């Protein structure tokens, strides 16, 4: 009858809660009034469009300024010594000096340099003007609004798909495999070919003239022919200059390994050869499930055949369809985990494999994007393991899953958690131990005393990698060895010449300071898993509280009686996670920072030296590299890390309000209420004002939310502030 | 040698690392008299400082481009930097832990257990404290008898 | 180098003749055995529907012939590089 | 019902004495349905030390 | 405040090492870790630690070295109160080790 | 309202109902305990979910139980 | 006669097997459906190994040839004659040969008809006494091969070069001089 329209509980609460919540239910399907399986399916089919034009809006909004208010020519022309500009800005807030100051680049007026890396992006893909930016907008913008479209065209009875349709994964994972991955990643190495290629080799290539244009001398004979190795005959020589005709070759696909040695990016033809490779095993792989053919297998029955002999894992996974194509969370648990792994991985492989010319040489843009990446991945991992529970609570069959993995995994969950304890436990003792440990022996004068433990793992790692500094001489260091015999005349020489050159990212040298922060991180993760596992397994039941299933996934407490069951429910577990989460990639993107920052200023000296303690942390790392930031503005005078300062301080700000609604709870703020309801009621004047929503304090649950977003979005921002001051 | 780091017996920055250190403690001796009570201290320091280095030198650890004693921790060079101790340890924890355990079990069956946890029983504890020395021939012989798990 | 003509005509032979006649008793006695369902209960049985001895559908041709030519064309490309042990 | 003083296991999965030893201190001869009165050396997180059982929810071993 | 008290002024305590002050800088980290320390207490609550210790109190069990004394997490009070102790406890000793070694050098 | 159940475990000690500070609950005979009564929850329009019954229960596991529901102005302690 | 004396032969292993000296402490054959494969693989791995050997013998035993040094070719040279090609027309024609008549065992140990045809299994009284010498000569071969794998990777020699070095100076040169153990 009012707004929450999907609420009749909310909607009859007097008070302003009902607002709160209604903006916290609106995007929880199944908790709506009157919901069925049909509803819930076709109103996240429909939300997955207006997401993915909001994303199309979203990417053709940054090609739009780019092309409107940046400097993308002046880019091309000079990308080693030209700040990319992201946006102009008109602040009418502006005084007079700041409007000279931000006056960067080639701008006629105030503008923000980009640290995206979207420039880099473009140019190595193929993008040279404006216009092509422009072109780019509209079309994505096209797409956004075909998105859209296609949202509401689904809505209507006609065009309503039915519960089957959305239960047929089969046919979804034979379609994603074989068209979305396959397709398109053979269609963008189409890209590569016909576009990139040819554009890094100085030969402008449109709409207007590509079908006109040969790739190669000898095209479309080799691809038929089954002489493919015509592709790779002479490949862009090692004084290429990227964009210019100066050096470049003929070939279309190779494996050369290493670096574009100007640019110091992956070969483009590397690249082209990638996806096409990846894109054939998509294809035919994509062709492996039962549809309407009859050719296929049975995902039941691949699941249900592997059942071990001897019990050793119960029924094996005889159930397990049915609980997984009933259960949404499940998929949205696996998805995410998968994601979150594949984030990390990206960010991981990007930095020590770029793939972008004359990224890598813009440091603030690699930092950006390292942190980027990893940060999304934590947030994403601790979702994945917050529709992990709800799984548990919500959807799971203990019947239908009996003695199962998945119900035998419940069974012994208490060796899990408290294994999990002791991997932590362990970690935190030890390395933070030796760290302070270090820390006195530093204090003392006697850095002599420090423990020191060399990686001697991770330098095997390297050195079966083909890295020579350790001199163990094993697999690819080693010249005599059948692995380094096989490919030495493949892309060896590409590749070892590019992990040795230690001015690069790749694999750098490692020594007892990276051996204690890669225990920190394993603490990091261990910790957060224990938190979130534990979270996950006692989402159902527990000793102190049996029928927690009963409640649902976010409850405040069960009461002060019996001890006090404060932060019981699995939703405040994944918010006791989410502080870790923070912490730990917090640590990760630190260790990161540094040791590049040590490289590029050409004292990885000063990294390997006081990263073994943590005043070295504080002193070297934190207090050095704020120097430039804090001083943004003072008593005399300003420069350009205004906006960086003032979001640094301001982050700040928003983390300390965090603390305020994470450690002063209700019944406090209240009381506080309850005497200002009085204060206005007799207040004259005033009086004849009167709210229509009865004034109440935020909940609990309100309050965790609302302190750990604080607390998130101030420690991003301030983070944020700081990597890019520095770095710039 | 080991991950190309050098041996602290032969090392440079090691050796100089000797020197800057013992030469700010020979700056501060200047302003005492060689009779003096902070002198012999200053004195003992450095002699201990400059022992100290050399009980490492004779000790053979592997010294980086740092000047600081790395440490190994798998295999035999550098057995006694870590793969003794570890054993050392394990031992003494392992002590501890399995005289933990004979006291809560031996407490267990008697009444009311939980007043041994607070008003120990001294004689009992200091009789398994020793008992506690042969402890991993009787934790491997429980494990073997069968009475070490629930 | 050896001929286009004579391996890929080889080899999906090599194929469609193992699978014509060997691997039919492993194949159609797990596609009786697996029986796709959700939860409870079109094929084309007109792309199925075959005057053959056996009952060799459209589908398997251009599925054993997909080995046949994955090696035809994984023999002749590969005979392209002058990789040296 | 059991013999009173006699060491009986609980079988009923939501106690906080589950899988665990009580004493029987008397099984009341009535048609009530938790007439197994049990009382533990250890208290829940309440502060209890006895609860009542069915007979299908005690064990004596 | 941010740079030209904090930040400069915070110079002699940094640096402290290989010193007769070092023993501030020490104690600098010291504080800094309790404060932070009390957080895991203040933004916390018992139901979390008491499942925690089911999980524990199980693995002693198995090994037969369970307490008499049975295992309970603190009070949301005792909470509380360990919280602001350590929360106090570590602000004041930041600023106890901050200023003095800053003055005496 | 908040919603308040008593289960068949109930000894019928009367706590529940004395603890409450807003009269939920009442006691009502039965045949199934040694002492002859068992809880009810008639009046639940008037529940607050305060949650002083449920800490005074002595059954293992709690015979009462209150479900945190749907809230109106008297389950929100409201004297304004 | 088992394997350990004293030791008793677990309940799964019959002793109507054939060479069953009631070795399985790892359990593997626990579960009569995972043991009947296993008598299976065990009895092809005994037959393959036993030609693997005499073959891998007889190429060094008489001619200047090798096992390890037979592959080199990748025109090939069968008893010092010239060959019918090269590494595609063998793959082909030795998949289609092999995965044909390995497809078509719809599992059997002593399939007979055509395998007997000089007829010795016939006579149940002596038909497992072959049996036992079967899997017998099946294992002393399978262990032979790993025997000649092995010393392979330690030095480059070749199985009848390294029985003439050991023989030569047999206290000298034996397995404590490569790194199985140090
Ligand atoms: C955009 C800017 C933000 C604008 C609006 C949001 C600000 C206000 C949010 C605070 C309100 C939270 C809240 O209502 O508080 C309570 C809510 C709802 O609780 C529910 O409260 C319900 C209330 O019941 C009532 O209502 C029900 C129907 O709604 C029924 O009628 C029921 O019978 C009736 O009792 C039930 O009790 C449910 O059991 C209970 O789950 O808690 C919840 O679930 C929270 C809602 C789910 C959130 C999803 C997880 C978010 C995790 C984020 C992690 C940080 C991410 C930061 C990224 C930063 C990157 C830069
Ligand atoms: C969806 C992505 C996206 C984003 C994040 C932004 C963000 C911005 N746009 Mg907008 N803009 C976008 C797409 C986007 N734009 C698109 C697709 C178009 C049409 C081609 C425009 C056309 C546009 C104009 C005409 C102007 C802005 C301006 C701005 C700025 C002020 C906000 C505003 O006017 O609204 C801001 C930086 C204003 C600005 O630059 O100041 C301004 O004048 N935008
Ligand atoms: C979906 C993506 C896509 C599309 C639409 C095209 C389209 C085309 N390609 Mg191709 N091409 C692609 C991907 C793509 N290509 C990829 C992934 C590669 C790398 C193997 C190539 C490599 C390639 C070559 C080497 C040649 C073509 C050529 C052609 C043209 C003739 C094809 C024919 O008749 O057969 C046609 C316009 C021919 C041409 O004339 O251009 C030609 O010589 N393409
Ligand atoms: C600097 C602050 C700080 C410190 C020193 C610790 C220390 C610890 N926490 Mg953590 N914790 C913190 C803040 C902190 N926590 C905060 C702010 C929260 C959010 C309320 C948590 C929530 C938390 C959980 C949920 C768990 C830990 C656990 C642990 C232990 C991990 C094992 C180890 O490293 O030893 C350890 C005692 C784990 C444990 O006890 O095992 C565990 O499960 N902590
Ligand atoms: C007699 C003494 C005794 C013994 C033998 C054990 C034995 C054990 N404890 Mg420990 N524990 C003890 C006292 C003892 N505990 C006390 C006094 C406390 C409170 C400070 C704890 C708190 C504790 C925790 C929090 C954990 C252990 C764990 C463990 C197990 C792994 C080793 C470890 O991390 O420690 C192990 C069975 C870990 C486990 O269960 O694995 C684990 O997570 N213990
Ligand atoms: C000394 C070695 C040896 C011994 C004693 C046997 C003994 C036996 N083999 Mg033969 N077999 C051997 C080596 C040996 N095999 C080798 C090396 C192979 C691999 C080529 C085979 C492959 C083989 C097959 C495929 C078959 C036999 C069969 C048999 C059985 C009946 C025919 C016969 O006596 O021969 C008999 C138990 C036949 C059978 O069981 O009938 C049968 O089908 N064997
Ligand atoms: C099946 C029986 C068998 C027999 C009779 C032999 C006989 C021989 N082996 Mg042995 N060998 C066998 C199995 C067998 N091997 C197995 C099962 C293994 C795996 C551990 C090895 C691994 C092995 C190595 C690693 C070496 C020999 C070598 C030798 C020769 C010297 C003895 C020695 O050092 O060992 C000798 C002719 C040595 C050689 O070639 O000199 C040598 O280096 N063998
Ligand atoms: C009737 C008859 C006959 C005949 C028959 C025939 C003549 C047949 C044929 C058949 C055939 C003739 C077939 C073919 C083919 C198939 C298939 C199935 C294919 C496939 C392919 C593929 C799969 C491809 C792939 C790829 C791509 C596309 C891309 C890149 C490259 C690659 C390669 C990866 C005879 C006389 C004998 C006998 C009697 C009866
Ligand atoms: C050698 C070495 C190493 C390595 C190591 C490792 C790899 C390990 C593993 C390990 C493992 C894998 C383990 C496992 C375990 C298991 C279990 C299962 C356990 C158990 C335990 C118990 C049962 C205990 C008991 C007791 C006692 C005995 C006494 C005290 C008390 C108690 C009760 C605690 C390194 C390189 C590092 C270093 C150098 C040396
Ligand atoms: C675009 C383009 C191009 C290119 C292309 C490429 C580079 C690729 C393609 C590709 C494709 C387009 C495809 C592929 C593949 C496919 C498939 C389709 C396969 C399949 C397979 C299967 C189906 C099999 C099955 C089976 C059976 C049935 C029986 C037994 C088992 C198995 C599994 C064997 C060119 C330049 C020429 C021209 C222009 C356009
Ligand atoms: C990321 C990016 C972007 C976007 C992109 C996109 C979203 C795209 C899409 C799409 C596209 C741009 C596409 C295209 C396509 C094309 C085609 C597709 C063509 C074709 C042609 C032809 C002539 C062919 C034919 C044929 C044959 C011959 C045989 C077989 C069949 C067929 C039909 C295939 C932008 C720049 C804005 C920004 C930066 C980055
Ligand atoms: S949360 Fe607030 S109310 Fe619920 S228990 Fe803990 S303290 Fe009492
Ligand atoms: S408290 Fe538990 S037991 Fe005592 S009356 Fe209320 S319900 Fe029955
Ligand atoms: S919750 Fe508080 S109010 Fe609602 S019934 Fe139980 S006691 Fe009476």
């Amino acid at each position: 009858k009012l707004f929450p329209k999907f609420s009749q509980g909310l909607a009859q609460d007097p008070t302003t809660r009902r607002i709160w919540y209604g903006l916290a239910m609106a995007h929880d399907f199944e908790s709506h009034d009157g919901m069925t399986e049909e509803n819930l399916y076709q109103k996240i089919f429909a939300s997955h469009f207006g997401q993915l034009s909001i994303i199309f809006l979203w990417t053709s909004g940054n090609l739009f300024h780019v092309a409107w208010q940046g400097n993308f020519e002046q880019w091309v022309t000079d990308p080693v010594h030209i700040r990319p500009i992201a946006h102009a800005i008109w602040d009418p807030h502006f005084g007079q000096p700041a409007v000279e100051a931000f006056t960067r680049g080639g701008a006629s007026g105030p503008v923000n340099i980009s640290t995206s890396g979207v420039y880099q992006w473009w140019y190595t893909i193929g993008m040279r003007t404006n216009q092509d930016l422009y072109v780019g907008s509209v079309f994505l913008a096209l797409v956004s609004a075909i998105f859209l479209f296609a949202g509401w065209l689904h809505l209507q009875p006609n065009f309503q798909p039915s519960l089957s349709w959305f239960k047929d994964a089969e046919s979804r994972l034979n379609h994603h495999l074989s068209g979305l991955f396959g397709v398109s990643s053979l269609a963008w190495t189409g890209h590569l070919v016909h576009v990139a290629i040819p554009e890094s080799r100085g030969q402008h290539v449109g709409w207007d003239n590509f079908l006109s244009v040969l790739p190669h001398p000898q095209g479309l004979t080799p691809f038929f022919t089954g002489n493919w190795a015509a592709y790779a005959q002479s490949p862009d020589t090692a004084s290429h200059v990227f964009g210019t005709a100066q050096g470049s070759g003929q070939a279309i696909l190779t494996f050369l390994g290493g670096f574009h040695p100007q640019t110091q990016s992956l070969w483009l033809t590397d690249m082209a050869h990638h996806h096409l490779a990846i894109a054939v095993i998509f294809i035919v792989a994509g062709h492996m499930y039962r549809t309407n053919f009859g050719i296929g297998h049975r995902m039941q029955a691949i699941l249900e055949a592997h059942t071990p002999p001897s019990g050793s894992l119960g029924a094996g996974h005889k159930g397990l369809f049915d609980t997984v194509n009933n259960s949404l969370h499940f998929q949205l648990g696996l998805a995410l985990a998968s994601v979150g792994t594949i984030t990390s991985l990206v960010a991981q492989h990007m930095y020590s494999l770029p793939p972008y010319a004359f990224q890598a040489i813009d440091f603030t843009t690699q930092a950006a994007l390292y942190t980027h990446h990893q940060y999304i991945a934590g947030f994403i991992m601790c979702g994945a393991f917050a529709h992990g529970a709800i799984f548990f609570i919500r959807d799971y069959d203990p019947e239908q899953n009996k003695g199962n993995v998945l119900a035998r995994m419940l069974d012994h969950k208490e060796a899990l958690i408290s294994h999990l304890s002791w991997v932590s436990l362990f970690l935190g003792f030890h390395t933070l131990g030796l760290y302070v440990h270090n820390d006195v022996m530093q204090a003392f004068g006697t850095p002599e005393k420090q423990i020191l433990i060399e990686p001697v793992f991770a330098q095997w790692i390297q050195a079966a990698h083909g890295k020579a500094l350790y001199g163990f001489d094993f697999l690819l260091s080693s010249k005599t060895s059948a692995a380094f015999a096989n490919g030495q005349s493949l892309w060896l020489p590409g590749w070892l010449d590019a992990i040795n050159n230690n001015q690069n990212s790749l694999f750098l040298t490692i020594g007892p300071g990276d051996f204690l922060v890669h225990h920190a991180i394993a603490l990091g993760l261990h910790t957060t898993t224990l938190i979130l596992v534990k979270g996950a397994l006692d989402a159902r039941g527990s000793k102190l509280m049996p029928d927690k299933k009963d409640f649902g996934y976010s409850f405040p407490c069960d009461g002060p009686g019996r001890g006090g069951t404060c932060d019981i429910s699995a939703y405040d577990a994944f918010y006791l996670a989410v502080f870790w989460m923070l912490n730990t990639i917090g640590w990760v993107t630190f260790y990161w920072h540094w040791k590049h920052l040590t490289l590029w200023q050409g004292n990885v000296a000063q990294f390997d030296e006081s990263s073994t303690y943590l005043m070295g942390w504080l002193r070297d790392y934190l207090w050095l590299n704020s120097s430039q930031l804090i001083n943004g503005y003072n008593p005399f005078g300003m420069n350009s890390l205004s906006v960086w300062a003032w979001t640094f301080l301001f982050g700040h700000l928003i983390y300390a309000t965090g603390f305020m609604f994470l450690i002063s709870w209700r019944g406090y703020w209240q009381e506080l209420i309850e005497t200002l309801v009085w204060a206005h009621e007799k207040t004259p004047l005033a009086n004849l004002v009167y709210w229509k929503d009865k004034p109440v304090a935020l909940s609990i649950v309100q309050a965790r939310l609302v302190g750990l977003a604080h607390f998130s979005v101030g420690y991003i921002f301030t983070y944020a502030a700081f990597l890019i001051a520095s770095t710039s | 040698d080991i991950a190309g780091l050098t041996p602290c017996s032969e090392s440079k920055a090691y050796a100089k690392l000797e020197k800057k250190e013992l030469k700010t403690l020979e700056k501060r001796l200047k302003q005492y008299e060689a009779d003096s009570a902070p002198a012999v201290a200053l004195k003992a320091t450095m002699e201990r400082t400059k022992a100290r280095f050399a009980n490492y030198a004779k000790a053979g650890l592997l010294c980086g481009n740092d000047g600081l004693p790395h440490l190994i921790a798998d295999p035999y060079g550098h057995a006694g930097e870590v793969f003794i101790p570890t054993f050392g340890f394990l031992y003494v924890a392992g002590y501890i832990g399995y005289v933990g355990r004979q006291y809560l079990i031996a407490v267990k069956g008697e009444a009311k257990p939980t007043d041994k946890e607070i008003i120990i029983d001294v004689p009992l504890a200091t009789k398994l404290a020793w008992q506690g020395a042969g402890w991993p021939l009787a934790a491997v012989q429980e494990l073997q008898r069968g009475t070490l798990l629930e | 180098a050896l001929d286009p003509q004579i391996v890929i005509s080889g080899s999906t032979a090599a194929f469609l003749a193992i699978g014509r006649f060997v691997f039919l008793g492993y194949q159609r006695r797990f596609d009786s055995t697996v029986g796709p369902k959700t939860t409870g209960a079109q094929k084309n049985s007109t792309i199925f529907a075959t005057n053959d001895p056996a009952g060799f559908n459209i589908i398997d041709v251009a599925g054993w012939g997909a080995l046949g030519h994955a090696v035809g064309f994984a023999v002749l490309a590969i005979n392209s590089l002058q990789g040296a042990n | 019902g059991p013999k009173r003083g006699s060491l009986v296991k609980i079988l009923r999965p939501e106690s906080y004495w589950f899988n665990q030893v009580g004493k029987v201190v008397s099984v009341d001869q009535s048609g009530v349905r938790y007439p197994v009165v049990v009382r533990f050396e250890n208290q829940n997180y309440a502060g209890v030390t006895t609860n009542n059982y069915a007979l299908d929810e005690v064990v004596a071993a | 405040w941010l740079r030209d008290f904090l930040w400069a002024q915070s110079s002699q305590v940094i640096q402290s090492y290989g010193s007769a002050l070092s023993a501030y800088g020490l104690i600098f980290l010291g504080a800094h870790f309790v404060w932070a320390f009390s957080l895991m207490f203040l933004f916390s609550g018992r139901g979390y630690w008491q499942e925690l210790i089911e999980s524990i109190v199980w693995a002693h069990n198995k090994l037969k070295v369970a307490p008499a004394i049975q295992p309970r997490a603190l009070s949301i009070t005792q909470g509380r109160a360990v919280g602001v102790a350590h929360y106090l406890l570590g602000g004041i000793a930041t600023t106890w080790s901050f200023f003095l070694a800053r003055i005496i050098s | 309202a908040h919603i308040v159940k008593i289960y068949d475990t109930c000894i019928g000690c009367t706590q529940c109902v004395r603890a409450c500070p807003l009269d939920v609950l009442e006691m009502v005979p039965w045949d199934g305990c040694k002492a002859s009564q068992m809880a009810s929850a008639p009046r639940t329009e008037d529940c607050v979910g305060c949650k002083r019954c449920e800490t005074a229960c002595p059954t293992d596991f709690l015979s009462v139980r209150v479900y945190l529901g749907s809230e109106s102005t008297r389950s929100m302690g409201l004297s304004y | 006669g088992n394997w350990l004396p004293g030791s008793d032969a677990p309940a799964w292993l019959p002793d109507d097997l054939p060479g069953n000296y009631g070795f399985d402490p790892l359990s593997l054959g626990k579960e009569p459906a995972s043991l009947k494969r296993f008598t299976e693989s065990e009895v092809i791995h005994g037959r393959w190994a036993m030609l693997g050997v005499a073959g891998s013998l007889a190429v060094e035993l008489l001619g200047y040839g090798n096992w390890y040094d037979a592959p080199l070719w990748a025109k090939a040279t069968w008893f010092g004659i010239e060959v019918p090609f090269d590494l595609n027309a063998l793959l082909a024609f030795e998949f289609v040969a092999m995965a044909a008549a390995e497809g078509q065992r719809g599992g059997v140990v002593y399939p007979g008809g055509a395998f007997d045809p000089l007829g010795f299994a016939k006579d149940s009284s002596k038909s497992g006494e072959l049996k036992l010498k079967e899997i017998k000569n099946g294992r002393l071969a399978m262990v032979a091969f790993l025997g000649f794998v092995a010393q392979h990777a330690a030095t480059g020699k070749g199985p009848i070069a390294a029985l003439g070095e050991h023989l030569a100076n047999p206290w000298g040169a034996n397995f404590a001089t490569n790194g199985i153990s140090v």
